[PDB]
C-alpha cells in the first residue's frame, strides 16, 4: 500500500505529496507554511482525510476545478455587497451552472432581493466580488 | 514523552511537540 | 451605481517587519492604479463628459486622486529626512 | 507607477546609508585605516583617498547584485490585477539581496532576531542587516589583529637593541617607522592583500 | 505509551489559540481568535461533548465575546465591543429584522434595540457584528 | 566510453532545466522553465519511452503546471498560478470558445468555468494562457 | 478637520527631534562610542555606520509602541462632539507612550520635576508632593523626558564603566611589563593595541552585548 | 498538589476521573 | 494553601497563576 | 535505514533528501 | 510622412562597468536629442500646430520630454550626492 | 546502498534493469 | 571521466561535464 | 495594621492601605 512518513516536514512538501492521490495540484499559502507535522500517514481516502486534517490543524481550503487553494484560518475575510438589477437566485444559478458552488460556505441573504453577505477564502471573495459587481454593468 | 506538552487522548489523539507541530502516533 | 465593502481587516503579530510594509506598498500601488483608469475612461467615454450630473462627481475624483498621492509625497519626504538628521550627524 | 517613482527615489536618497551599512564597503574601509595605524601613520594618506579605493573596490563584487534588479524589474509583468501577488513579486525580486546577506550572516543572531528551514522561507529583510554589519565588523577585527602582528616584533627589536647599548633615553619611533615600511614595501603587501580581500567574496 | 482511556483534551499552559482549534471539530466550524484575546492562558484537564455551552460557561469565566457567523466561529475579548448608533431613512427596523430572520445572521444575545417601526435603533457587539450590520442597513436605503 | 547497456538518461544532482532539456528531443518541441521552478532538483535514472505520459506524473508528483502552445512547453511550478474573472460585451461564451477549438488553444485540462450565454467567465491556469485569454477575449469586442 | 492635517504635519516635523530625545537610542548610541573609545579606537569604526547600526536596534525594539498609534488615530471616529471629550481622547492615545516613560525612567528624578515645575507656576506656597502620587497620578508629558534622558544616561554609563575594566587591566600589566625591562622610553599603546583587539574578539563582545540590551526591554518566547 | 485525585471540567461541573497510572505534573 | 494566588471558590473554581492565567484543577 | 529523511513508499517511491530535492531509487 | 521602424536591439558585449555606462550615455544622447528636434520640426510645419487632433500629441511628447530629463537629472543628482557623503564619512 | 540490483524509472512505474558492471554512486 | 557527471547513453549520446559544458563522443 | 493608614470603622468597614488600595475585612 501507498503513504507517507512525515519526520518534521514543513506542510507545504507535506501536502505536495498527497497532490498525486488527489488528482489536482495543491496551492499552499506562505502564512500556513509555518505549521510542521510528523507521523506515519496512509493516503486511500484522501477527501476524507484533508477535511479531518484541515479541522484539526486549523486551516481552511477551496477546489475550483483546477486546483486546491489551502490557506489557514487567521485568513478568512468577509463582504457584502449590494446589487441592483439582478437577484440572489439566478446568481446562485451562475454559480450552479458554472460549478462554483461551494456549499460549505454559502451566500446569506434574502432570495430575491439586492443584498447579500459572503465568507470564504481570499480566493472565493475575489471572484464573487469580481463577478457580482461585472453583471450590474452588463444589465 | 508528554512531560511539559499539551495532548488530546481518545479516538483522534495526538501530541503537540510545539505551537506549530503535530505528532500523530501510529496505533 | 454598484457599490461593495469588505469589513473585516485581516490582522496578526508578525514578528516579521518588511511584509507589512510590502502590503502597505503594494495597497497602495493598486489603489493608486485602479483610479488612473477610472478617471481615464470616464474622460475618454464621450457620454459622461457631456452630461452636468456627472461632471460634478468627475470634479471630485480628480481632487481626490490629488489629495492623496501629495500625502504620502509629502510624509515620505519628512521620514527619509529625518532618519537622515540621525545619520549624517 | 506614481507610487513607485516614490520608492525609486527613496532608494536613491537612501543609499549613502544602505551603503554605510549592508555592503562590505565597511571591511575595506575598516582594514584600510588600522593599516595605518598599524605603521605608526596619522593623516598619511587621508581619510578621502582611502575611502576612494575602498568604495570602488566594493563596487566590484556589489556590481552584480545591483545589475540584476534593473533587468528582473525592467519586465512587462508589473501590472498584476492582484495586491498580493504584486507583494509577492517584489519579494521575488529582493532575493539576491538575501541569498548574499545570508551567506556572511550567523544563523543563531539572525535566530534570535527573527524570534522578537530556511528553503521554505526566506528570513525577513530588517532581522539580518545590523546581524551582517555586526558580523562583518567582527571579522575584520579579527583579520585587523593578524596584520598588526608583524610590525610589533621590528617595534621591539630595535628597542631591544638599543636597550643592548647603553643608550636607554633614546626614542624608537623615529627609527622604527624607517623600518616599518620597507618591511611593507619588500613584502609589497598592499598589492597582495587586496588580491586576498577581492578573493574572499569573488572566486577567479 | 497515550494514558486513560477516556476522552478529553490536557491542556499544560496554552494560549487560547492552540486550544480553540482543539475545540474547532467538535465545533463544526473553524475558529478564528483575535489578538488581543490570544494573551490569555489556559491549564487543565477539559472535555468536549456539547461545545456550544462549554464556550458560553468559558466565555463569561475568562470574559470574552463570540459571534457565530454560519461558516466561522469569531472570538474577541470585551475590550473591543463597539456599538453604533445609525439612521434608516427608507426602510423600518421590522423590515430589516426579516432580512436578519430570513438570511440566518440574527442573534438573540445581541438584539437590536429601537422603537419597532421607525428609522433610528441601536446596536452593539463584536466588530464583525456590528460592521455588517451598519453596511447591510446602509447599503439598502441606497436600493430603496 | 559511455558504458551503460540500455537508453535513458542518468541525473546527478541535476536542476530541473538540464533535466528537461534532455527531454527536449523526445518532445519535439523546445522547454521553457521559468526561474522560480529553477531551484528544485532531481537525481536518479530515467527513461523517457512516452514523454506527454511521463511529464503528467512527474508534474502532480513534484507539484508543477505546464502548458504546450502548438510551439513550446512552459513548465512553471504551483505556487505561480494566476486566476483572473473577464466580462465580454457582445460576444457569447459558445462563440469564444470555438475561436480556442480552431486555433488549437483549447485546452481540455483548464477549460473556462462560466454560463453557456453569457458576458462572465472565470478563467484560471499557467501564467502563459491567462495573458493569453484576456488579451484574446479583450480584442474581440472592441472589433463589435 | 483641516487643522488636524495641519496637527499632523506639524508633529512630522519635529519627528527626528524625538527620536533624538524620547526613545531609547540614546542607549544604543552612547555606549556604542564608548565600545569604540576603550579599544583606543579613534576615527574607525566610522561612526556614521555606528548610528545605522544603533538605530536598526531601537527600531526594532520601537515598532511595537508605534504601531498602536497609527491602528488607534487612523480611526474613522477621531472626530468627537464636545470639546473635553476631543481633548481626552489624545491622552487616552498617549497613553502608551506615556506609561513607557513611566517604566524605564527614574522615580525620584522625575519626582524632581513637578516640585520644580510648580514653584515656577504659582509660587512657593505650593506644597510638595511626595513618592505616593505614584498609585493615582500621572505625571505630565513635559516633565517626564528630561528625567528619562538623564536616566537612560545614567545607565548607558553604567553599561560603559564594566566593559571599560577588562581592556584597563590589560593596560597596566603591559606598562609594567615594559618597565620590568628597562624600556622607559618606549610607547605601551602600540603593544597594548593588538592584545586589546584579541580580549575583544576572543570573548566576541558585539554578539552578547547586542543580544543583551534587547533582553533589557523585551523578553524571548 | 492533589495527592492521588483528578478532575476533568466541561460544560457541567467536575467528573470524577477514574484512577489511573497517568498523573498532571502540577505547576505552583 | 493557593499561597499567594486568588480563586474562585465553590463548586465551579479556577486558580489564578498571573492576571491572565486561569488553572482548573478540582472545585476548590 | 533512510536515516531521517522523509518518504512516500509503495510502487512509486522517491525520497526527499531536501525540501527542494528528489531521489528515485528502487520502491521503497 | 511614411514611417518605418526598425526592429532590431544589438547587443554588444560590455568589458566593464565602464564600457557599459557609454551605451547607455549614447543610448540616451539620442534619444534627447531626436525628440527635441521632432518637436521642432513639428512646429516649424506650420500646418501640424493648426488641427485640434495634433495638439495633443505635441502636448505629450512635450510632457515626455520633460518628464524624461528631470528625471534622468535627479537621479544623478542623488547618485553623486551618494558618492560625496560616503567619501566625507 | 542498494545491495546489487538497479532499476529505471519512467512513466509507468519501474523497470528492472538488466546487470551489467556499472552501478550508480548512491548519495545518501 | 564519469564520476558526478550526468550524461545520456543509447543512440544520442552525450555528456554533460557542467551545467553548461556538453561533450559528443566520437563513434 | 492601622498605623498610617486610613480606615472606616463602623458597619462597613474598610482600611484604605494606599491612595490606589483597599483591604476589605471578614468580621
Amino acid at each position: 500500500g501507498s503513504g507517507f512518513v512525515a519526520k518534521d516536514d514543513s506542510l507545504r512538501t507535506f501536502f505536495d505529496a498527497m497532490a498525486l492521490q488527489l488528482k489536482e495540484p495543491v496551492i499552499v499559502s506562505k502564512m500556513a507554511a509555518r505549521k510542521k507535522i510528523t507521523g506515519n500517514f496512509e493516503f486511500h481516502d484522501p477527501n476524507a482525510l484533508l477535511e479531518k486534517l484541515s479541522l484539526q490543524l486549523g486551516l481552511i481550503w477551496y477546489f475550483d476545478g483546477q486546483a486546491i487553494y489551502i490557506y489557514d484560518a487567521s485568513e478568512m475575510r468577509n463582504a457584502v455587497v449590494s446589487l441592483r438589477n439582478v437577484s440572489l437566485n439566478e446568481f446562485n444559478n451562475f454559480l450552479k451552472r458554472s460549478g462554483l458552488y461551494n456549499k460549505n460556505y454559502p451566500l446569506r441573504g434574502d432570495n430575491r432581493k439586492g443584498t447579500f453577505y459572503v465568507s470564504g477564502p481570499p480566493v472565493y471573495v475575489d471572484m464573487v466580488v469580481n463577478a457580482a459587481t461585472m453583471m450590474d454593468k452588463q444589465n | 514523552w508528554l512531560k511539559g506538552r499539551s495532548f488530546q487522548y481518545g479516538a483522534e489523539g495526538y501530541i503537540k511537540m510545539s505551537p506549530g507541530h503535530w505528532y500523530f502516533p501510529s496505533p | 451605481i454598484g457599490q461593495a465593502v469588505n469589513i473585516r481587516s485581516m490582522e496578526t503579530d508578525i514578528v516579521s517587519l518588511d511584509d507589512r510594509l510590502l502590503q502597505a506598498f503594494s495597497g497602495s500601488a493598486i489603489a493608486t492604479a485602479v483610479d488612473k483608469q477610472t478617471i481615464t475612461n470616464r474622460i475618454e467615454d464621450p457620454n459622461l463628459v457631456t452630461d452636468p450630473k456627472e461632471l460634478a462627481i468627475s470634479q471630485e475624483m480628480i481632487s481626490d486622486y490629488n489629495l492623496y498621492v501629495s500625502m504620502v509625497s509629502t510624509l515620505t519626504r519628512k521620514g527619509v529626512g529625518a532618519v537622515e538628521t540621525l545619520l549624517r550627524s | 507607477n506614481d507610487i513607485s517613482l516614490i520608492a525609486l527615489l527613496a532608494f536613491s536618497t537612501l543609499l549613502p546609508f544602505i551603503i554605510a551599512s549592508g555592503t562590505c564597503f565597511v571591511k575595506f574601509s575598516i582594514v584600510f585605516v588600522m593599516v595605518r595605524n598599524a605603521l605608526g601613520l596619522q593623516q598619511i594618506p587621508s581619510n578621502m583617498t582611502l575611502n576612494g579605493v575602498a568604495l570602488l573596490l566594493s563596487m566590484f563584487v556589489m556590481w552584480p547584485i545591483m545589475h540584476d534588479a534593473y533587468v528582473y524589474f525592467e519586465d512587462e509583468d508589473v501590472t498584476f490585477n492582484d495586491i498580493s501577488s504584486l507583494s509577492k513579486h517584489v519579494d521575488e525580486g529582493l532575493d539576491g539581496y538575501r541569498d548574499y546577506l545570508i551567506k556572511y550572516s550567523d544563523r543563531e543572531l539572525v535566530q534570535f532576531f527573527e524570534n522578537a528551514k530556511d528553503e521554505i522561507e526566506k528570513p525577513s529583510i530588517f532581522a539580518l542587516l545590523p546581524a551582517y554589519a555586526l558580523s562583518e565588523i567582527k571579522s575584520a577585527f579579527k583579520i585587523g589583529f593578524y596584520l598588526y602582528l608583524p610590525f610589533v616584533v621590528v617595534d621591539l627589536v630595535v628597542s631591544s637593541v638599543l636597550l643592548a647599548l647603553g643608550m636607554m633615553m633614546m626614542s624608537p619611533v623615529t627609527i622604527s617607522t624607517p623600518i616599518k615600511l620597507v618591511l611593507f614595501v619588500a613584502l609589497d603587501g598592499w598589492t597582495l592583500l587586496s588580491k586576498g580581500l577581492i578573493l574572499q567574496y569573488m572566486d577567479i
